């Protein structure tokens, strides 16, 4: 669906931040209404290799800051942002997108040494794809230290000024329409870990008679960095923590797990065992894995933890058996990119839920149930939010469960355990009245 | 004596029958040591979940149980000529254990070396049990008076044997031992010898993947023969050591194509 | 492609001794331009241990635009339990070497899948034996419960 | 493989002791039953 | 080297013959005409046969005890041919547990 | 509505519990004790000798003051080991 | 029963129907599937085959009770089972990570021995049955199987020598043999060995 | 989770429980059996 008209974009700036292994774009446009009748509307152009791959949205005003209703949709595919206060047919808007992405490139040398800088080759346009016309637009390239292009066009114009930790350029006057003319490639070096899961299903536990809600996470963590030609040696390894420091490098020796305030029983375990090399202090659980994690390597793990749930689920107004819960959608390292996120949430074995809101657009949702210890009955209610693209940093939210829990079905849980112990009794009186005596 | 018993009981139990046999804690300061779960968790982790892995028998249930993946031998030694024929692969020139570890169809071939922690239940002195084996299937191919100092002696260090230093279990073991410490000396804890960097021949057949922490299980790859269809060992005699630009034209002498 | 001689995939149900199986595989040559159908005696087929159990030659049987198929005809798989490799190592001077192995797990009889007591002509005779105990067994306590001693 | 005498104290504290003198108080009322603890012993 | 070679057709092994068929069917009903000569021997001829039958109340215990002994036979045989074991198993419980106690206030019913 | 049970959430009273973790295993222990006097006793209602409607009755009466004692019981000390519900 | 086990002995592969003793495995799968649908709480398969020889330490300690209750007054029984609870030659084979499958073979050695001992005093054909049904289930389990037919014969056959026959020895023992033959043939490890 | 030394107190007290009782029943039926 293509926007018509009426929308023409006087100033266009993009800066794209390569620095924390996502790609995330500031754009900043100030545009001019067409005398017409006054729309209300915006339509932003994504390829369709980065629509596919897009984890937040936002948009601002520049006077000051409120909040817009950007909407992604659901071949170049688009995304609407609608304005409140219906704007006159001739007046000047300002305007800023924010998005964060997936992708973060491919290592240029793919095999290089563990005590090596890497460069990373991203591919981009550097015409902006506008659904458009543009009067004037200027790229910014924020990010690392040392940028440079692959394969320079023969121009000198479209070619990047390098500016302190910074490549500045862009084609700056009188772009058409939407652009496919030229695609950048541009590599740099990148100290990050880029750290990334595919797979995280983190489970929590409602749990009214404890008081408590309980944390498990399973992480499937891949290392997306360079990987390290001659295979892995551990001696040089070894004499490369013993030489000095430990600066920024690849591969991962610890992660910091940032938890909730209060959290009480840290455990770290693997597929085959636990792991003793752990460190959970106040606020902070350090995780030391069994093998350093290189360029390419896999490591699949489970942390967990302890709250109370006095802090979590709060007691409505209206009715005294109806909860309300809070839940954070996402803890995890500080540089991460989570593929695929699964959050289980289970509320107890006589819960009902009335309302689900999730401050990110889920993929999925379901309920189903699901038999823990002491489930007698059909179990657990097991409320499934299934989240495609996340970031660690950016996504900050709750999701908000509105529940009731009515003390009928509070106390059917020792009555139900009774039950089988009442039957098994009386089981017991029936096989000691019963007379076989030949 | 019912009440002493009791404290003897428990005592004996605390004590003598309650350890793990995976965390090996030999304090080399009260330290533990979980070697075996960092590499079998590497195999289970960094490694195509088809590939076949030949260690020596005695650790076959635990790399199934905890890698996941193939072996070859296995605890129970119901066919003793399966296992003399990884036996005879680990006590062999690379040359002749390379064709042996391909026709069976292995990707990986993982050792246990206990030199720098002293561990003593490595593949080293377990070895001569590698060579009765495959000595009493085939003889004069692997035998026995050979990896012996010629007046009796099972030594490491330079004043071994040569069928001993061109072992294959040998150089897999103490690759890269010698350049650990500093000044081209290295103390084996077990044997108590002190090996050089000019002992070691290098393994041109065999490229290790992992090694764990304190250096006890060693895992290696078997790299692909190579493209061109010469032998492993003149690719790497080409990319070394010779030979100081200096050259030689002559009537190569290879008989005549069939 | 390898299944079973009546139409049914390794997946859907896997290997067993003494079972009727067929193979087929197809080549194509490049003279340029065009994926031609390759025609080719000296194809081999080989299943294969430590050792190969079969070399069976490859006839036709097929025929495609840019593909000649070849089949093996159906053979029937060693009583040797195992982990067995199918392998057409085409492998001739000239021109292009290919290789296509795939390694498949071929199993003992269950115990299910025995030929059956009824089914064979030798234990008629226990059958008959053993349901005579049973009969005469029943009369027996019946007999036993109804006399007065 | 043979074993000597302190694992047979190490294994059983007392009980090592009382186990021959069990056995021969078992002889000097011999019933059917003690026969299979004399021939296990 | 590379070249033809020469096919491989793995030859099996042989089977052992089972038997020659009349010959067990002569065996099957020497086996019928024993345990035929069996209850001949038993109902009239040799004078061992039904003294008492017990008419009375106490009849439903009887063909209860009936009811269990041919009911196991009817369950082992129904497990001989195919019938996994575990529905064998639960049918030998849901038999047993009624049938033990119908087969016990028989066996009190009658002192001999 | 997101705000709507957002401004609902953060005006509402936090959970007050019906018993603490930390009181709970003494219950646990004590409730242990009453069940199992309970229990303990209902098996010698049927063991010594009766009529059969009074051992039906009082087996059947001591059996369910035990029965819920201990299923109450189990709760608590299912709480106490470090599983939860 | 019926599993090929391709990831062994790579080329050659594991029958694993006569290269196994299949009577762990199906007790503590049958108390994984046991408490996990009839009492209410799933515990891992890992938890029940590590906590599998300390919950069968007890019934070791109860069958111990029971055999020297039937060799004397119960009061031995109770010293045999305080003896065999906690005793260091036992607990070596039956430590708390131990499923090496002698966790399951002596709680069926003296459950074996308490109703052949207790098939012999009374020269009862039930007895002697359930001797042989737990003579065939401790066939199951461990291959030292072999003991204890070379010790009810060897019981049995002093019973002779000394001029001790009954018809409860007979009674007992022709049965335990009987029952016991029969069935401990099924076990595809020991085919027709117990006839040569 | 209990530890290693509360551990061994546990064991040593199931002993020393378990021992007793056991004395006490053999003397309470010693005493007063016929
Ligand atoms: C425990 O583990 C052990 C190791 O993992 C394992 O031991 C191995 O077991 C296998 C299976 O039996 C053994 O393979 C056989 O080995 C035979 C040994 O023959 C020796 O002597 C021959 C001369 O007498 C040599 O030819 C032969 O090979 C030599 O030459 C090769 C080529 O030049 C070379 O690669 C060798 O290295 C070696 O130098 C060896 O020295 C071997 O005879 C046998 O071959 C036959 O079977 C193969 C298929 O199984 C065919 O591929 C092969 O062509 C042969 O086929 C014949 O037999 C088939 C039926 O068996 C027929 O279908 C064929 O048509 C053909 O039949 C011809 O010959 C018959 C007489 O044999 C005749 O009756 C026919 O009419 C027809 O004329 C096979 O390779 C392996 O050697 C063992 N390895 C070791 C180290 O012991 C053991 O099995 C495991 N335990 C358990 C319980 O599983
Ligand atoms: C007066 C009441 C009389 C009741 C009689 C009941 C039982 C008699 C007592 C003992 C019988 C011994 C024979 C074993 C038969 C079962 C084998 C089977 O089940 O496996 C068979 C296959 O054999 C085998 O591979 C051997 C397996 C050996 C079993 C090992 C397990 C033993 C331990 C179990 C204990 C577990 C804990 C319980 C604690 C109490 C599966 O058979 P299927 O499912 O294919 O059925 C189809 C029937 N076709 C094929 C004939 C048509
Ligand atoms: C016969 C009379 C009673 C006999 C009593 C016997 C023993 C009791 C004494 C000590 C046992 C307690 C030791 C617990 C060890 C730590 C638990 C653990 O850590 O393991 C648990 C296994 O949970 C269990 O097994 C439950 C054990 C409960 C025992 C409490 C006493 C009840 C006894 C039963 C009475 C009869 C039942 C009738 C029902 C109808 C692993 O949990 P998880 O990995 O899923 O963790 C994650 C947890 N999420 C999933 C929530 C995130
Ligand atoms: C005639 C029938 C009579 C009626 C019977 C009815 C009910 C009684 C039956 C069961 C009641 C409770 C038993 C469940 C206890 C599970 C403990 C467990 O499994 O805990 C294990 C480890 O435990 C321990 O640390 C200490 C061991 C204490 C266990 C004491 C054993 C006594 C229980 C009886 C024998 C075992 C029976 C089940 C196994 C075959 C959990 O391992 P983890 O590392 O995954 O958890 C670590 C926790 N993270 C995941 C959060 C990190
Ligand atoms: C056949 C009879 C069986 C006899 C005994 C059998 C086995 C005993 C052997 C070993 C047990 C050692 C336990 C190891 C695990 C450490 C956990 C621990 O020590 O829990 C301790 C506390 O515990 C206790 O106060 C025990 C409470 C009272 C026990 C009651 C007995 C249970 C039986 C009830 C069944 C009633 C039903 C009747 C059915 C007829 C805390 O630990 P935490 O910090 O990890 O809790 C996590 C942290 N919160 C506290 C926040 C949750
Ligand atoms: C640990 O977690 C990782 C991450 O999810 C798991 O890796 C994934 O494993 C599956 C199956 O091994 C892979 O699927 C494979 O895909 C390839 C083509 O991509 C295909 O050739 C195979 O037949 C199979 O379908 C999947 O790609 C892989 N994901 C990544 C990112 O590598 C791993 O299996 C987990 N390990 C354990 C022990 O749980
Ligand atoms: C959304 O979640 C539902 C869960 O209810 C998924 O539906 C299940 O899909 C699995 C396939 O792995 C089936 O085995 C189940 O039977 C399905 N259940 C139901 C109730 O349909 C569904 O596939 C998910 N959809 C997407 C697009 O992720
Ligand atoms: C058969 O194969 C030949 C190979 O050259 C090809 O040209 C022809 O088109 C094929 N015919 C059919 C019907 O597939």
């Amino acid at each position: 669906y293509e926007p018509p008209a009426t929308w023409e974009n006087v100033d266009y700036k993009r800066t794209i931040d390569v620095s924390n292994a996502y790609i995330s774009e500031t754009i900043e446009i100030t545009i001019k209404n067409i005398a017409s009748e006054p729309a209300t509307e915006y339509f932003t152009a994504f390829e369709s290799g980065i629509f596919s791959k897009v984890s937040f949205f936002s948009a601002y005003f520049t006077n000051e800051a409120t909040f817009l209703n950007s909407q992604l949709l659901a071949e170049i595919r688009y995304g609407i942002i609608q304005f409140p206060n219906a704007i006159s047919p001739q007046e000047e808007v300002s305007l800023v997108i924010k998005s964060f992405y997936n992708t973060v490139g491919i290592p240029y040398p793919e095999h290089v040494g563990m005590s090596e800088e890497q460069h990373l080759l991203w591919e981009t346009n550097r015409l902006p794809l506008s659904a458009y016309d543009t009067k004037k637009a200027s790229f910014t390239l924020i990010g690392s230290s040392s940028f440079e292009e692959y394969h320079p066009p023969n121009d000198e114009s479209l070619l990047g000024k390098a500016n302190g930790n910074s490549f500045e350029f862009g084609p700056w006057e009188d772009i058409p329409r939407f652009s496919s003319n030229e695609t950048l490639a541009i590599v740099y070096s990148h100290n990050a870990p880029l750290n990334q899961v595919v797979n995280l299903r983190r489970d929590i536990w409602l749990s009214h008679w404890a008081s408590t809600i309980q944390f498990e996470e399973y992480y499937e963590l891949t290392n997306k960095a360079a990987k390290l030609s001659k295979g892995f040696s551990r001696l040089e390894l070894m004499k490369q923590i013993q030489t000095q420091n430990m600066r920024q490098t690849h591969f991962v020796t610890v992660l910091d797990m940032l938890l909730p305030e209060g959290a009480t029983d840290h455990y770290f375990t693997d597929l085959v065992g636990l792991v003793s090399t752990s460190h959970a202090e106040r606020d902070h659980f350090f995780i030391r894995p069994r093998f350093p994690i290189f360029g390419g390597w896999n490591y699949n793990f489970t942390v967990g933890w302890t709250n109370k749930l006095s802090d979590f689920l709060h007691v409505s107004s209206g009715s005294d058996e109806k909860f309300v819960a809070s839940i954070p959608i996402l803890n995890g390292p500080p540089d991460t990119v989570y593929d695929n996120v699964e959050l289980s949430v289970f509320l107890p074995e006589g819960a009902e839920i009335f309302d689900i809101d999730s401050p990110v657009p889920f993929t999925n949702v379901s309920i189903e149930t699901q038999k823990s210890y002491f489930d007698l009955n059909k179990g657990h209610v097991k409320l499934t939010f299934s989240y495609r693209n996340l970031i660690s940093q950016v996504a900050n939210g709750q999701v908000l469960i509105k529940y009731d829990y009515p003390k009928s079905s509070f106390f059917k849980k020792p009555l139900s355990i009774a039950c089988y112990i009442f039957t098994a009794l009386m089981g017991v009186f029936v096989l000691k009245t019963l007379n076989m005596n030949v | 004596y019912l009440y002493l018993f009791v404290f003897h009981s428990t005592w004996v139990t605390r004590t003598a029958y309650s350890s793990p046999s995976v965390v090996l804690p030999s304090q080399t300061k009260l330290a533990l040591i979980d070697d075996f779960r960092e590499a079998y968790y590497w195999l289970r982790m960094n490694s195509d979940e088809d590939s076949k892995v030949a260690a020596w028998w005695d650790y076959g249930y635990q790399i199934g149980g905890m890698a996941d993946r193939t072996t070859l031998v296995d605890n129970n030694t119901w066919n003793n000529t399966h296992i003399a024929i990884v036996g005879k692969a680990m006590a062999s020139p690379e040359e002749k254990s390379y064709e042996i570890l391909k026709e069976h169809d292995v990707d990986y071939v993982l050792v246990i070396f206990g030199g720098l922690i002293g561990f003593g239940g490595d593949d080293i002195n377990k070895f001569l049990w590698m060579i009765r084996i495959s000595e009493g299937i085939w003889p004069e191919e692997i035998k026995e008076r050979d990896f012996y100092t010629a007046e009796g002696e099972y030594r490491v260090d330079a004043r071994a044997s040569e069928t001993m230093r061109n072992s294959l279990l040998y150089k897999m073991s103490y690759k890269d031992f010698p350049q650990l410490f500093n000044g081209g000396q290295a103390t084996d804890r077990v044997r108590q010898q002190m090996i050089t960097p000019l002992d070691v021949p290098p393994l041109d057949y065999f490229d290790e993947v992992f090694t764990s922490e304190n250096w006890m299980v060693r895992i290696y790859q078997l790299k692909k023969d190579d493209a061109q269809g010469r032998t492993l060992r003149d690719v790497g005699e080409l990319t070394r050591s010779s030979t100081k630009t200096r050259r030689s034209i002559k009537r190569p002498e290879l008989g005549l194509r069939v | 492609v390898h299944s079973h001689a009546d139409g049914t995939s390794y997946d859907e149900e896997p290997y067993k001794i003494k079972d009727k199986v067929i193979y087929s595989v197809g080549f194509s040559e490049w003279n340029g331009e065009e994926w031609l159908p390759h025609i080719a005696d000296d194809i081999q087929f080989e299943l294969r241990q430590v050792d190969p159990y079969y070399r069976l030659t490859l006839s036709p049987s097929g025929n495609d635009s840019e593909t000649q198929y070849y089949t093996t005809g159906e053979f029937i798989l060693p009583d040797r339990h195992g982990v067995f490799t199918f392998l057409t190592d085409y492998r001739k001077i000239g021109l292009s070497f290919t290789t296509d192995k795939d390694v498949k797990a071929i199993r003992h009889l269950a115990n299910d899948e025995y030929p059956r007591s009824w089914e064979i002509s030798n234990s008629w005779v226990y059958i008959s034996a053993i349901c005579g105990v049973i009969v005469a067994w029943i009369f027996f306590v019946v007999s036993f419960v109804t006399t007065s001693s | 493989q043979p074993v000597s005498w302190p694992a047979f104290f190490f294994d059983t504290h007392f009980l090592i002791w009382l186990f021959p003198a069990g056995v021969f108080l078992l002889f000097l009322d011999l019933k059917d039953e003690h026969v299979f603890v004399i021939a296990y012993s | 080297k590379f070249g033809i070679k020469p096919e491989i057709h793995h030859i099996f092994h042989a089977e052992p013959k089972r038997v020659a068929k009349p010959i067990a069917v002569i065996f099957v009903l020497i086996i019928f005409i024993t345990i035929l000569s069996l209850i001949v021997t038993w109902l009239n001829s040799c004078a061992a046969a039904f003294n008492n039958i017990p008419t009375g109340v106490t009849a439903v215990y009887f063909l209860g005890f009936i009811a269990t002994i041919v009911g196991f036979e009817v369950i082992f045989a129904r497990y001989y041919l195919g019938t996994s074991i575990f529905e064998t198993l639960f049918s030998s419980l849901y038999l047993g547990a009624p049938g033990l106690l119908t087969s016990t206030k028989f066996l009190r019913s009658f002192g001999q | 509505t997101y705000e709507q049970l957002y401004k609902e959430f953060h005006s509402s009273k936090s959970f007050q519990p019906f018993i603490h973790l930390d009181t709970q295993p003494k219950f646990a222990i004590c409730g242990l004790i009453v069940t199992l006097a309970v229990l303990s006793s209902a098996l010698f209602a049927v063991g010594s000798k009766s009529s059969y409607i009074k051992k039906l009755f009082f087996y059947t009466i001591l059996s369910v003051i035990g029965s819920l004692f201990a299923g109450l019981t189990t709760v608590f000390a299912s709480n106490s080991f470090g599983v939860y519900v | 029963l019926n599993w090929f086990d391709d990831r062994t002995w790579y080329p050659l592969g594991r029958v694993t129907g006569g290269t196994l003793y299949p009577g762990l495995m199906t007790t503590s799968a049958f108390i994984w599937h046991a408490l996990r649908n009839w009492l209410g709480l799933p515990i891992d398969i890992r938890n029940v085959c590590v906590l599998f020889a300390p919950l069968f330490s007890g019934v070791t300690a109860w069958a111990t009770y029971e055999f020297t209750k039937e060799i004397k007054d119960a009061s031995a029984g109770l010293l045999a089972a305080g003896f065999i609870a906690i005793v260091p030659g036992y607990i070596s084979r039956s430590v708390a990570g131990s499923y090496d499958n002698e966790a399951i073979a002596i709680t069926l050695l003296m459950v074996t021995f308490m109703f052949w001992i207790k098939a012999q005093k009374t020269g009862s054909i039930m007895h002697a049955t359930c001797a042989a049904l737990f003579y065939f289930y401790m066939v199951s389990a461990w291959g030292g199987y072999v003991f204890i037919t070379n010790l009810i014969p060897l019981h049995v056959f002093l019973l002779i020598l000394m001029g001790r026959y009954s018809s409860k020895l007979y009674s007992a023992y022709t049965t335990w043999y009987a029952i016991g033959t029969v069935a401990s043939m099924q076990i595809p490890f020991v085919g027709f060995l117990p006839i040569r | 989770m209990i530890s290693d030394e509360q551990l061994n107190s546990l064991a040593i007290t199931f002993g020393i429980v378990m021992m007793t009782l056991i004395v006490i029943y053999h003397a309470v039926d010693s005493t007063m059996s016929p």
